[PDB]
């Protein structure tokens, strides 16, 4: 059938946080009570619209 | 009675046989239609229901 669209490596780059799971995990609670509209926004994009393909941003 | 009841009883019983078979014939006929594309009342097979489809979101996203 049709050709799948995907994004290239240039917007796929970006600044990795290259931060163990331990150090996340001791920082998680105030994480995730610091920037939490960000993240609700991923979410909320990631569960109505399935596609990963159009979170990116 | 006389010839005339004889005569049209006869006509009536005629009258009544002459549309049983024709009802007969497009039954005939239309259980054929039906069952060779079923879009009546009638040879319809079931399928999976839709009420227990579950809606709500899920663990993963990509649902």
């Amino acid at each position: 059938p049709g050709i799948v669209e995907l994004p290239t490596l240039e917007e796929l780059k970006v600044e990795e946080v290259k931060v163990s799971s331990a150090v996340l995990k001791a920082a998680a609670h105030h994480y995730g009570a610091q920037c939490d509209k960000t993240n609700k926004e991923f979410m909320l994009c990631r569960w109505e619209e399935k596609d990963p393909r159009r979170c990116l941003k | 009675d006389g010839p005339e009841k004889n005569y049209e009883k006869t006509l009536a019983i005629l009258q009544i046989e002459s549309e049983k078979a024709e009802l007969r014939l497009k039954e005939q006929e239309v259980r054929r239609l039906m069952r060779a594309r079923g879009d009546g009342p009638w040879y319809q097979f079931p399928t999976p229901e839709k009420e227990f489809i579950d809606h709500s979101p899920k663990a993963t996203p990509d649902n």
